[PDB]
């Protein structure tokens, strides 16, 4: 009996298949989150600066109140 | 396992902005003067003439 190297292909490994595809981001939907984070960013920040004004006037009031200084 | 391994490079190098910035438009030679150098593999095969030895 002769024994040589046997042939096997099975699945053929798929000859040239695309793996690159669009994922997560679509296009217009990313701008809704992108610019949406900006509008949420300013509104949250400016409310803190209005709360800073409560401290600001109260800080300068200490100088006016102190005349024996 | 090879088909996924080679396709890992395409999602790494070809899709990126860097390669579309760097390698794009360097020595665009495809004319009869490009044929007057004789590269056989790639170059002429890579761009222009549909000739191949295979």
């Amino acid at each position: 009996x002769x024994x040589x190297x046997x042939x096997x292909x099975x699945x053929x490994x798929x000859x040239x298949x695309x793996x690159x595809x669009x994922x997560x981001x679509x296009g217009y939907s990313m701008f809704a989150v992108g610019i949406g984070a900006l509008l949420f960013g300013y509104w949250s920040m400016m409310k803190w600066n209005r709360e800073r004004r409560r401290l600001q006037i109260e800080d300068f009031e200490a100088r006016i109140a102190l005349m024996p200084l | 396992n090879f088909s996924l391994r080679i396709d890992e490079l395409e999602e790494m190098l070809t899709n990126n902005r860097i390669w579309r910035n760097r390698t794009v438009d360097i020595g665009i030679v495809t004319a009869e003067d490009a044929l007057n150098y004789g590269f056989s593999g790639v170059m002429l095969r890579g761009s222009g003439i549909q000739w191949d030895l295979r």
